[PDB]
């Protein structure tokens, strides 16, 4: 009864994964990349990129490698999607038309299994005798690449060692090999194992366990003439080859962990290390000659090379040029000089890449113009933190660095302003407190004030910190909307950390306040014991605290109502009034919750979002002044984000990157009946939705009846996408489903996956088809096919033009029906 | 005693939002936090008698508060919380039709499936009306004591004394009675996320898993595992990759989806089997990887604990050693059944001749 129309208004930007070979001929230098749902391809040149072609895939992107079997000239390319479709796809080329052909797919789903906490590793043999497979814990899948394997049938091997962090394929090796760490109780060690096909089973390795660093946690595989193993930790550097064994340990990099390598020349003589501070390391091996002409490891050393975004991977394309994948940050091309600059770095940026994600938080506001929505975000993380302003006329972004991680944020016309939570990561000092390692927005304002309440530093044992302890400082900014200048700072209470944010006024009192819900925060306390409300007003360029609240919990979400304070503190919801007074005094409590993570609301009533007893229905009973339980949802979903659609209607999203919908018990003839909610629409979105918010970035068609959609609710992901949610009507949505499958008998899939399988539901408790949600991508995809294509989807369709009786519908009637559905994002 | 945890809690949850952290180390730190509000389940909520002992307990899938229990005398009760509604009861013969196995059906939850020392697998509604016998044993001393359903797969699975399964849809159809075991089978359950693999365990101190629908050649099974005694459970996990294994003199058992022979872990813990003493049934909780059982004191079992009470006890199903202990005096019986609800919010309990209800309290100061 609830029908539901979701389309992506901007595609995944952030990337999860990129690699170099010769995929589109055996001269070409290709680069491929990963955004999550998306394959782009790219030639190399000297200058830059160029963009030859990009593609959705029906699945998250785990693992991508190219790979070269005998008798082939040129590379393939292996995909694996969260939900394991397994493929093996071509690239084929001839004129203008660009196809992606699947040379083989299937599914590599256990019946049974627990996803591996490390998650899915995938890897190739470089002589092309096998896929490895790191699915599940105590399991090793093994594809072997035989030419009529087709369909990816596997085996699985028994692993002695459960908890496996990294495995690689060895170079060098008369039969294939793995070598990988793993942990135990006696500490973390690296092993190998042959894998014979022969026997299906694995057989000794040719050199024995070695213990490694407590926290080495990366292998690397060297290629020839070397050989042998390279394990990455925390603060040592090891070379394993046979009797040869290497290890170094640079003080240098131990401040911060390196996180991903990529090999630079052919014989493995030079690698990118890059670390989670964007920190670039060049690590060179040279070389030490032989009598019988092998060639072996001298010694190692590590340089370093300069600063980068925060890189998820790294790619050296040719002349010095590196491409540098952010998820966290905007992506790079850079290059790299021969001789440093004035202050010793050799990497100089060419090019940056906007990356959306993550989007934290989000509101719609009408910048410039009445009536045209413009969309702010909270994006990026540390160094990398921005807002994001977009805007139509495809699309026009403003970037704002903040060089440290946003929260929230809200708008406040009276001010004139944006308020912003962030955090920012400081280290220890040499005798005081902590330092940070850079500036950013909240030690950059043209004022600052500190936090000087004093609520509860009376009667409140003080909790030691050890001298290593590094700390995150919270903060609250306040930031101009027209010149984006960082106009004030405010810090939180030592171990506060600040959570949510409103801005709204309150009761009867005409002044605007900002709001903020905060936890103290100790690391040996399993849940927070104290925290705080407080109410802030701006005025004379600086925040002025009005009244704080101290409560015994974390504040995780807080909304305006009716004029008064709805706010979740750990497990109770609580109304509090604002008193003539300028406190906050409860009003009603509600206990009925684990923890309630995520409010909205809609005039008296509301939709509690759960962390795990996934959502409620309360109802605020302005005649009795405390709340009435309404209804709950008895299914379990583990909750990232609630929005309501209507009174009726209650949209959720879950950790497992599906999204469902709830309805009141129509057919329900008890109180108790009544008040189990019916999920009613289920859906597999494949993103993480931290935030759902109404409103719309489309210029508003005053007095637009008789459309296909009504509502507008966007949404944004880690991966940077925004998508939007409207609402349907019975006959559109029956149209729009026979299009879908329509479609799906059309269109091609990459790996050959089912729609119908990548939209269902799926957790690790139960798999459903996807039901009461309209996939807006599938839609719009309608729009690229040829004429004659369009002529076949619509063939023997029954449709109702306007208003009157139903008829056959013809290519051009559904062209313009998706057309004007591609206008309502 | 130690419950100590710890952890940047909500920090991970940002991480979650952003991408960093993967979903199993947020599942471990929230099982955390749901021990460490497990710890204020301290105050036992409810408590409900009745006549002859209980045998056999069940949750409403769909709903929390409600719950079915049967007893020794084939005393059937249906019962949910805040409610007040004088809950609902149907006797029996009260002397030899021990009800013994109890699940709710998936289809109409005002029906049940039984199965009774009567001879007699039904499917009854809780107002008395039997709507259909499933089986018979036709000759009386021969009794039935395993049961278990399937929505999924639509299947009914049931167990005798001798050592024989039978296997019936959910409108007749019997292609099954070829003999498994033999001796008793005191527990049996298909899988959750798979239809057509079985496991079922008996007093012959082996545990079979079965392919119900490629084997039938009079044990061509698929997998046999064996145990140093008798078992009086093996319960699959949710997830359906963990079977969990417990026997009648001092051992639990953790086999894996690899390589089902060898097992993963043993947790000891005594659970030592007696005859008037309702059999007892480790249980997983449904969207974990925790283990709960109820203790049964002996003083030959090499405690590792000094303090040896009378209690329910939660374990970690992954690692073998304990987390979380529940005790409240005027409830010194021995908790033979437990079960945490499917929801996750409620835990039942089944003692001799009474039935516990744990919930946490809350609820300071009404407005």
């Amino acid at each position: 009864m609830s029908y539901n129309y979701v389309v992506t208004a901007q595609k995944p930007t952030a990337v999860n994964g990129c690699v170099t070979g010769h995929f589109t001929s055996a001269e070409d230098l290709n680069l491929l990349i990963a955004k999550n749902t998306r394959l782009e391809i790219y030639v190399v040149t000297a200058e830059g990129l160029r963009p030859v072609k990009e593609v959705g895939m029906y699945g998250k992107i785990a693992v991508m490698e190219l790979f070269r079997p005998k008798g082939e000239s040129k590379d393939l390319l292996f995909i694996l999607t969260a939900k394991y479709n397994a493929c093996i796809l071509e690239y084929k080329q001839s004129g203008e038309s660009i196809d992606i052909i699947t040379r083989a797919h299937g599914n590599v789903q256990d019946r049974i299994g627990r996803p591996s906490e490390t998650g899915i590793i995938g890897i190739i043999d470089p002589e092309c005798r096998m896929i490895g497979l790191r699915l599940y814990d105590g399991l090793f899948k093994v594809i072997p690449l035989d030419r009529d394997n087709k369909e990816l049938k596997a085996f699985n091997i028994r692993l002695e060692e459960l908890h496996v962090i990294d495995v690689k394929f060895l170079y060098g090796c008369q039969a294939p090999t793995i070598c990988f760490v793993y942990q135990d109780p006696q500490g973390r060690h690296v092993k190998t194992y042959e894998v014979s096909l022969r026997e299906k089973e694995f057989n000794k390795g040719p050199w024995k366990q070695e213990n490694v660093e407590a926290e080495a946690s990366m292998v690397i595989a060297v290629p020839e003439p070397f050989g042998g193993a390279i394990i990455i930790g925390q603060e040592s550097i090891t070379y394993h080859n046979g009797d040869k064994y290497l290890a170094i340990a640079p003080p240098i990099i131990k401040q911060s962990t390196i996180v991903c390598h990529n090999r630079v020349d052919p014989n493995g003589s030079r690698y990118l290390l890059g670390d989670m501070e964007g920190r670039l390391f060049m690590l060179l091996l040279e070389k030490e000659e032989q009598m019988d002409g092998t060639v072996t490891l001298k010694d190692l050393r590590v340089e370093l090379l300069g600063e980068t975004s925060i890189a998820e991977c790294l790619t050296y394309l040719d002349n010095g040029v590196v491409f540098v994948g952010s998820r966290l940050g905007d992506s790079q091309l850079v290059k790299l000089n021969v001789d440093s600059n004035e202050q010793g770095s050799y990497v100089v940026a060419m090019e940056t890449f906007t990356n959306l994600g993550p989007i934290v938080d989000m509101c719609v506001v009408d910048l410039e113009r009445q009536g045209q929505g413009q969309l702010v975000t909270c994006s990026g993380a540390f160094k990398e933190g921005s807002l994001r302003i977009i805007r139509n006329g495809k699309l026009h972004i403003r970037t704002v660095p903040l060089y440290e991680s946003p929260r929230k944020i809200c708008y406040q016309e009276v001010s004139q302003c944006f308020g912003v939570l962030s955090s920012r990561i400081e280290v220890q000092d040499t005798s005081g407190g902590t330092t940070a390692l850079r500036p950013s927005a909240s030690t950059q304002a043209l004022s600052s004030s500190v936090s000087s309440s004093k609520l509860f530093s009376s009667s409140t044992a003080p909790h030691e910190t050890s001298f290593g302890e590094e700390v995150e400082v919270h903060n609250l900014l306040i930031i101009d909307q027209h010149t984006f200048e960082v106009l004030h700072a405010h810090q939180f209470l030592q171990n506060e950390y600040a959570l949510s944010l409103v801005s709204c006024k309150l009761g009867k009192d005409p002044n605007t306040y900002f709001i903020v819900g905060t936890a103290m925060v100790y690391p040996e306390e399993a849940e927070p014991k104290q925290g705080r409300i407080v109410v802030f007003q701006y005025s004379d360029g600086k925040l002025q605290t009005v009244a704080e609240k101290e409560v015994k919990g974390a504040v995780y979400s807080m909304v305006e109502f009716n004029g008064k304070l709805l706010a979740s503190i750990n497990s109770t919801v609580r109304l509090y009034e604002w008193t003539t007074e300028k406190e906050l005094r409860t009003e009603c409590n509600h206990y009925n919750n684990i923890m309630a993570l995520y409010l909205k609301t809609k005039g008296d009533f509301i939709l509690v979002g759960d962390l795990m007893r996934s959502v409620l229905l309360l109802a605020y009973k302005p005649m009795e002044g405390n709340f009435e339980e309404i209804a709950r949802d008895f299914n379990p979903n583990w909750m990232s984000a609630v929005e309501i659609l209507d009174d009726d209607n209650f949209l959720g999203a879950e950790n497992a990157f599906n999204l469902f919908v709830c309805q009141k018990d129509s057919a329900a003839t008890t109180d108790e009946e009544r008040q189990h909610l019916q999920e009613v629409g289920l859906f597999h979105l494949g993103e993480f939705v931290n935030v759902f918010c109404h409103g719309s970035l489309v210029m508003q068609n005053l007095g637009e009846t008789s459309t296909p959609t009504q509502g507008s609710v966007l949404f944004g992901t880690v991966n940077g996408m925004i998508g939007l949610v409207t609402s349907l009507s019975e006959s559109w949505y029956n149209l729009l489903l026979d299009m879908q499958n329509r479609l799906n008998k059309v269109i091609k899939s990459v790996g050959k996956i089912e729609h119908s399988f990548w939209r269902s539901f799926h957790t690790e408790r139960k798999t459903e088809p996807a039901t009461g949600f309209i996939d807006g991508d599938l839609i719009e995809s309608f729009l690229d096919i040829s004429r004659p294509k369009m002529q076949e989807v619509v063939a023997n369709l029954q449709y109702d033009d306007g208003s009157g009786m139903k008829r056959e519908a013809t290519a051009d009637d559904l062209i313009k029906v998706v057309e004007e559905l591609t206008r309502i994002h | 005693q130690i419950l100590p945890p710890c952890r940047s809690i909500v920090r991970t949850l940002h991480q979650h939002k952003l991408g960093r952290a993967s979903w199993p180390s947020v599942q471990q730190g929230l099982q955390q936090s749901f021990l460490h509000t497990l710890d204020s389940y301290r105050i036992l909520q409810k408590a409900a008698p009745f006549d002859r002992r209980a045998t056999s307990l069940a949750w409403h899938p769909t709903h929390p508060s409600t719950v079915a229990v049967g007893s020794k005398g084939g005393d059937i009760m249906l019962w949910n919380f805040g409610i007040k509604d004088k809950p609902t009861f149907i006797k029996g013969i009260g002397a030899g039709g021990s009800i013994t196995g109890l699940k709710f059906n998936p289809l109409n939850t005002n029906q049940f499936y039984a199965s009774s020392m009567e001879g007699t697998t039904r499917l009854q509604d809780f107002k008395g009306n039997i709507l259909r016998v499933f089986a018979s044993s036709d000759t009386i001393n021969i009794w039935f004591c395993s049961l278990d359903v399937s929505a999924s797969s639509r299947m009914v699975v049931t167990g005798d004394n001798v050592g024989n399964v039978i296997l019936l849809n959910m409108d007749g159809k019997e292609l099954w009675n070829l003999r498994m075991h033999k001796k008793k089978v005191t527990h049996v359950a298909l899988n959750p996320c798979c239809d057509w693999f079985l496991a079922t365990a008996s007093v012959d101190q082996t545990v079979k898993i079965w392919d119900l629908r490629q084997v039938r050649g009079k044990a061509s099974f698929l997998y046999s595992l064996p145990h140093r005694h008798p078992v009086n459970a093996a319960c699959f996990s949710p997830d359906g990759a963990r079977l969990l294994t417990t026997d009648q003199k001092s051992e639990i058992r953790v086999y894996s989806a690899s390589q089902w022979d060898c097992p993963l872990g043993l947790i000891p813990h005594p659970h030592r089997h007696f005859q008037h003493l309702t059999p007892i049934k480790a249980a997983w909780h449904p969207r974990y990887n925790l283990i709960v059982v109820g203790r049964y004191p002996d003083p030959n079992f090499k405690s590792c604990t000094p303090y040896e009470l009378r209690t329910i006890d939660v374990f970690d199903g992954n690692s073998g050693k304990m987390m979380c202990q529940l005790y409240d005096p005027e409830s010194s019986g021995i908790s033979s059944l437990n079960e945490f609800n499917p929801m996750g919010d409620t835990l039942a309990s089944a003692m001799g001749y009474h039935i516990l209800i744990w919930s946490q309290e809350e609820a300071r100061t009404r407005k």
